């Protein structure tokens, strides 16, 4: 399924489930394409003299295996650990989970009028996935995999348009799970000052709240906390963080002082 | 592949993760009668084992090492199903098929691991035929080097132990324990053996057997009465099937009570079992992996009138026998094996050294 | 890139406060990821002077929490691996690191199967129609029960230990899986001994000389169980091992507050007499029998062999 | 909403003499270690990020002693606010400034600093924030103060309380204190309002804990005729009622008089607060790690015990220690540096820095501070202080009432040293 060349290359990375132990090896079910199930292999789920069979899997967890070289009957499908001395791992967990996201996303195309026992996925894949290798890079190809469904993005959207663009899809698939993530942040003030420059500071404190208003754009101040309010900040860019930081701490670094007033983090 | 054996009478409320048999009506009443759903020799082991014929120490080791060798020596080796991992995944319903015959010994589950090892040992990159001779020569070399030069090396190690006038005793039913005693006896030596047995199977008779036709003095006391060899005993030779990672030993019904009776005394137990039975298996109670044969083999000849004919006639009468039995690591204390007399507790030290480092 | 130093003072401040988290295991978690980055940016030159800062840092994480060897003996196993691993390079500097950390990821994933392990070794010890007893609480015999509970049809006891009833919990949580325990008070340890099959106990820390050391209620276990000799199976991963002796001073035990067994609603009475409890009690090593162990079984002082390969005894004094 | 907490140093309501005067009230050691640093770790125990401690009382002493502790830097989750001797009094100024500099934004904790405890705060300070979610802020505070007899030595008739309440809704009726009243009335115009009853229960003690929300800030500065917090709950419960939680095991009490200062250090090793129990090194002190042992006893590190010194319940040395023999030792603890010679007698002595016991010396029920060259048969009995480096010689025995020191007007002795009466 997940890239229809089944056999994958010569020291490459994947990951696997384990869904049931043999009597000597440990033949797990691999996934990146449909219901196989390969195998473990002896000398190396280390480098030294470790030599032991169920601490290291459970029957129903992943983990990171590695390939050496597999062939059709000459019966060596490596699922192992070989060389990841200072090898990065957890990029091939990420396509993992972008290509189970794909699925989720084409799993239920199952359209309206309930065919779940075999509507033939490949013709709802095979043609949706078909000219996707437009470049050789693999990570390159999981950056692009990924610039698949964000749909607007290639907006060059054309070559086997399916309908008329990419009708169910785009109806609401495309569009029904964007699925962005952002945490909640509330970045504080203090600010206030005393004097008759001080009144010009409150003044200007009046005004510092236009300020971080209008300028910088930090939006929707409310008025709930009658002491001292908030300014609000939410990722759809995360690059709100180091301005809104930049020109707080200009206010504190050169507004303030000028007109003698207190303020701090 | 195979069905199973059906239940007879009734059982205990205790055993009832053990199932019980009979041999009035066997496995092969039904299945592939010419064997190739099947190999040959598993069908052969299994209704000779039905009826008890190889019932040994190493024999049944011996028994299945016959059956496999002419399993593995005429092996078709298929196509689109690779050189050494198609044969251990069709011998799992060879031994889940012993399984349901009449279990396992665990004499042969160390047959089992040592032959799965080494056909991993030889892969793919071979063709299947010389490959196959390697491991004829590989599980011959094994079984020659381990049951024979452990039987004569500890017949040296025990002939340089057992003194003049050492009257020693036997549970008796092995091809070790009268081994050490008639190639100790037959050296210049002098010790009374007698043998002791049990009900049902009334084995003694290998042993004693093979005693006065080796020309050894021989008495005879069955369990029931076990009592009365309680002062007079001088050492005892206890014939175990396996011994486990606790440091206990494994063996019958009859070498239950005689190793408590005989630690009563301080009379210095000692057990005869080689490398090939360090087990890795650790129970601690008695009935928690043990058979239970042919629950109507006990009962009485008084003229005709006989309690255990129509038992299924009243309501709750029931009957059973338990076969196997393991005794705590306190009362046992030297093994006999190959690199010395190693003791009781240290025994999974000498199978730490022995399984590739 | 110095912000290490405030999460070793938080750990072993939180080990001040009895000891977080609540449940066993889970301070293994939270320890052993903890103890992974004890290299992030700790940088050095030479093997020696990285063995000097475990020293000092380790010794200083194990004197501030001493009743809990969790910590210790994985401290020792980190400095005892990585001397390993500098060992075989010679026969100094460059490849070090990631195999260090390589096999700290080997025995993360070992640390969290260990449950796993000891639940499914759980069928080769239990029969139809007979009772079964423990004592205390421990998830990893609890994870036995619930296993034996999924195969088989027995009927549990469970006698708990009362200065605080940790008992309780499990004694209800085991009518979940419908077995129909019966729970005594801890007066009949001995009154139904007669009535026992068989008993399970799951220890906390076991000493190098296969003596364990657990809850209240051990000690007289074992030792009321042998006038039946019933045998005691001991729950015991393979992280909970100590390379400890019961010698090296006092607060082997731990003492609490002994307002667990006391109320303030007596009188005038608790003026003079001097209360005290310890939460754990010793038990000898030559009377249980087996382990059921991240191994498999072993006998309860075979333990040598395995702490002359884990622990380099020359640093586990440290 | 975070949480912070003040911590007044002494309301001058004034029990201790004269012990008040080198060093403080509050620097008070219990065993071997300053008595801010029990409270402190109290309010360590329960989380609090920030908290307030006032000085009044030589800003030398006090600043020099928090130069040397670990929480000088906020590495950790403290750093300490620390002001200097202004016009400071008792707690009345002290929530007048928590008002005026208004350091105050919700639920903060008033403890004194002097109770010591173990009461993880949080519990009932949710079930206050319920209720003041709940019921439109009539209820202002929750005070949680223990369960007891009517007989305990912590329970000595200073602090006795007394309070009626409710049992369902559990808000108080009356805070009638008893120092020196026997016979008891309630006003019953308050219980025709509860018809279905009302309990009264003798069965407390003050821990000197509770919690405030600044609502008494303004219920304080408005009513400047409440300074202490008893006349203050009075005040509320004559005209806004306040709430009542039982605990059930914890326990902390408020060292006012010495009678507390020895049921405390008798219960500290009688362990009755752990985490609280002094092996824990809360300093970075290496002239603190003690090795407890079997029936509670601490051995400091080069301890040179003295031979044949049999020790029984609850003891302690120190750093440097030199302790003679014959020594039947209970219920004590004693300080560092102590060069207490050979057949020194002693039973729940708590003695101090820097002394240097002479041979042959009875003493019992004791507590005494620096350098004092104590001498020959020193006998003593109930409720005896010595202080402060004065020099007693060959049996200048004394009675059971005790104020003396070295200063001339508050002790029993002029300008020397007590060697002749």
């Amino acid at each position: 399924r997940f890239y229809q060349h089944k056999f994958p290359e010569v020291e490459d990375v994947v990951m696997v489930n384990v869904r049931s132990i043999a009597e000597m090896g440990a033949y797990v079910s691999l996934l990146e394409y449909n219901n196989i199930e390969g195998m473990i292999l002896l000398s190396e789920l280390s480098r030294r003299r470790i030599r032991s069979i169920n601490k290291l899997i459970r029957i129903g967890r992943n983990e990171c295996v590695v390939v050496i070289r597999v062939d059709k009957e000459k019966g060596y499908i490596d699922l192992s650990k070989r060389r990841v001395s200072p090898e990065e791992a957890i990029k091939c967990e990420d396509k993992f989970t972008k290509s189970k996201t794909v699925y989720s996303i084409l799993r239920h195309v199952a359209e309206v009028l309930e065919y779940t026992k075999d509507e033939q996925l490949e013709s709802l894949f095979q043609r949706t996935a078909w000219v996707f290798d437009d470049k050789y890079k693999r990570p390159g190809y999981g950056a692009y995999d990924a610039f698949k469904h964000a749909v607007s993005d290639p907006s060059i959207l054309d070559s086997l348009d399916l309908n008329e663009d990419e009708r169910e899809v785009l109806i609401n698939n495309i569009n029904r799970r964007l699925t962005p993530q952002a945490v909640k942040i509330r970045a504080d003030i203090e600010v206030a000052c005393y004097g008759y420059e001080g009144i010009d500071a409150v003044k200007e404190a009046l005004r510092a709240g236009l300020n971080c208003s209008t300028e910088n754009m930090p939006i929707k101040i409310n008025l709930i906390a009658p002491p001292r309010y908030v300014m609000t900040t939410t990722t759809l860019e995360r690059t709100e963080g180091l301005s809104v930081l930049s020109q707080a701490m200009a206010v504190i670094k050169e507004k303030i002082e000028e007109k003698r007033g207190v303020f701090n983090v | 592949q195979v069905p199973t054996r059906k239940d007879y009478g009734s059982k205990v409320s205790l055993f009832s993760h053990l199932p019980q048999y009979s041999r009035q009506n066997s496995l092969t009443q039904f299945m592939s009668i010419p064997s190739s759903v099947i190999h040959p020799a598993m069908v052969r082991l299994g209704l000779q084992y039905s009826q008890g014929l190889v019932s040994g120490s190493n024999a049944r080791c011996i028994a299945l090492l016959r059956a496999l060798q002419q399993v593995i020596q005429d092996y078709t080796t298929p196509p689109n199903e690779e050189l050494s991992r198609d044969l251990v995944n069709k011998l799992k319903p060879y031994m889940s098929f012993l399984t349901q015959c009449r279990p396992l010994s665990a004499s042969m589950h160390n047959a089992i691991k040592f032959l799965n090892k080494e056909i991993t040992s030889v892969g793919s990159s071979k063709r299947e035929e010389e490959a196959k001779s390697e491991l004829r020569a590989a599980i011959d070399r094994y079984v020659q080097e381990k049951i024979v030069l452990a039987a004569q090396a500890i017949s040296r190690f025990a002939y340089q132990k057992i003194s003049n006038g050492d009257v020693i005793l036997v549970y008796g039913c092995s091809s070790l324990v009268s081994r050490i005693l008639q190639e100790a006896w037959t050296e210049g030596r002098r010790f009374r053996v007698v043998v002791v047995d049990s009900r049902p199977w009334l084995e003694g008779r290998h042993t004693l057997r093979s005693l006065v036709h080796a020309g050894v003095p021989a008495s005879y006391l069955l369990i029931p009465a076990a009592s009365y060899v309680l002062p007079e005993v001088s050492k005892v030779l206890l014939g175990a099937h396996a011994l486990l990672a606790n440091g206990s030993v494994m063996s019958r019904v009859g070498t239950a009570q005689l190793a408590l009776v005989a630690r009563a005394h301080n009379v210095p137990v000692l057990v005869c079992c080689e490398t090939y039975k360090f087990c890795e298996r650790v129970q601690t109670d008695a009935f928690v992996s043990n058979e239970l044969d042919d629950p109507d083999d006990l009962q009485c000849k008084r003229g005709e009138h006989v309690a255990l004919a129509n038992w299924q006639n009243h309501a709750s009468l029931r009957l059973l026998n338990l076969v196997y039995d393991v005794t705590p690591p306190e009362l046992v204390d030297l093994v006999i094996t190959e690199l010395g007399m190693i003791p009781c507790s240290s025994v999974p030290v000498v199978l730490r050294v022995k399984s590739s480092d | 890139g110095s912000e290490l130093s405030e999460r070793i003072e938080s750990f072993v401040e939180t080990l001040k406060r009895g000891g977080g988290p609540r449940s066993s295991e889970e301070m293994a978690r939270e320890t052993l990821g903890l103890l992974r980055q004890i290299i992030t940016d700790h940088r050095w030159s030479n093997a020696g002077e990285l063995m000097e800062l475990i020293r000092r840092e380790g010794r200083r994480m194990t004197a501030a929490q001493p009743s809990e060897t969790t910590v210790g003996n994985m401290v020792r196993r980190v400095l005892k691996i990585i001397r390993e691993e500098y060992g075989r390079l010679h026969g100094h500097y460059a490849q070090l690191q990631s195999n260090i950390i390589e096999a700290i990821n080997e025995l993360l994933v070992e640390l969290e199967g260990t449950m796993e392990n000891i639940a499914a070794q759980a069928l080769e010890h239990i029969h139809s129609n007979e009772v079964i007893m423990t004592i205390g609480f421990s998830r990893t015999v609890e994870a036995f029960l619930k296993e034996a509970a999924r195969k088989r049809k027995f009927h549990v006891i469970v006698a708990e230990c009362a200065p605080f009833c940790q008992g309780h919990e499990m004694a209800v949580n085991l009518s979940k899986a419908g077995i129909e325990t019966t729970v005594m008070t801890d007066a009949a340890i001995f009154a139904v001994m007669s009535r026992v099959n068989k008993v399970i106990i799951g220890t906390k820390t076991i000493l190098a000389n296969g003596a364990l050391r657990a809850v209240t209620g051990t000690h007289t276990l074992a030792l009321a169980a042998k006038h039946h000799s019933t045998p005691l199976i001991v729950c015991a991963p393979m992280f909970k091992l100590s390379p400890q002796f019961p010698n090296e001073e006092d607060s082997f035990h731990k003492f609490v507050a002994p307002e667990e067994v006391l109320p303030f609603t007596e009188g005038d009475i608790l003026e003079k007499v001097s209360v005290h409890c310890p939460v754990f009690d010793y038990v000898p090593p030559e009377l249980i029998t087996l382990f059921i162990s991240n191994i498999g079984g072993n006998a309860p002082s075979y333990i040598y062999r395995l702490m002359s390969e884990l622990y380099h005894p020359d640093d586990h004094v440290l | 909403p975070p949480l912070q907490a003040v911590l007044v140093a002494d309301s001058f309501d004034r029990r201790f003499f004269p012990i008040s005067k080198d060093q403080p009230r509050v620097l008070l050691p219990l065993a071997n270690v300053a008595l801010i640093d029990y409270t402190l770790e109290f309010l360590t125990a329960t989380g609090v990020q920030e908290t307030f401690v006032f000085c009044c009382w030589k800003a030398a002493q006090i600043k020099e002693h928090l130069l040397k502790s670990k929480w000088c830097r906020p590495t950790s989750l403290n750093v300490v606010r620390i002001i200097t001797s202004e016009l400071y009094r008792s707690l009345g100024d002290v929530l007048r400034d928590v008002d005026a500099k208004a350091l105050v934004r919700s639920d903060f904790l008033l403890v004194y600093g002097d109770v010591i405890s173990n009461i993880n705060i949080t519990r009932a300070l949710e079930e206050h924030r319920l209720r003041r979610k709940l019921e439109k802020n009539v209820s202002v505070m929750t005070m949680i103060f223990k369960e007891s007899s009517p007989s305990h030595p912590t329970r000595c008739h200073e602090d006795n309380v007394v309070v009626a309440v409710d049992s369902t809704t559990n808000r108080v009726l009356h805070f009638q204190k008893t120092q020196g009243l026997r016979r008891f009335a309630f006003p019953l115009s308050l219980f025709q309002g509860s018809s279905d009853g009302v309990e009264v229960r003798y069965d407390l003690l003050d821990c000197h804990i509770s919690i405030c929300s600044p609502q008494v800030a303004q219920l304080f500065t408005d009513n400047f005729d409440y300074q202490t917090r008893d006349d203050f709950v009075r005040g509320l419960l004559v005209n806004n009622q306040i709430h009542m939680h039982v605990t059930a095991k914890e326990y902390g009490a408020r060292v006012s008089n010495l009678h507390m200062y020895s049921a405390v250090c008798a219960d500290v090793i009688r362990r009755w607060v752990y985490p609280l129990t002094p092996e824990a090194n809360f300093t970075d002190s290496t002239t603190q790690s003690c090795t407890h042992s079997r029936h509670n006893i601490y051995r400091g590190p080069e301890v040179s015990l003295g031979h044949g010194s049999i020790l029984e319940e609850n003891v302690l040395l120190g750093s440097g220690t030199v302790i003679g023999s014959n020594c039947f030792i209970t219920n004590s603890v004693i300080g560092p540096g102590c060069h207490i010679g050979d057949n020194v007698v002693l039973d729940q002595t708590y003695l101090w820095q820097g002394v240097r016991v002479a041979a042959g010396a009875q003493i019992h029920q004791s507590l005494l501070c620096d350098n004092a060259e104590v001498k020959e048969r020193v006998t003593l009995k109930p409720r005896s202080v010595l202080t402060s480096q004065v020099v007693v010689g060959p049996n200048i025995t004394l009675p059971e009432g005790s104020v003396i020191s070295l200063h001339p007007p508050d002790a029993e002795e002029d300008e020397d040293d007590g060697e002749f009466s």
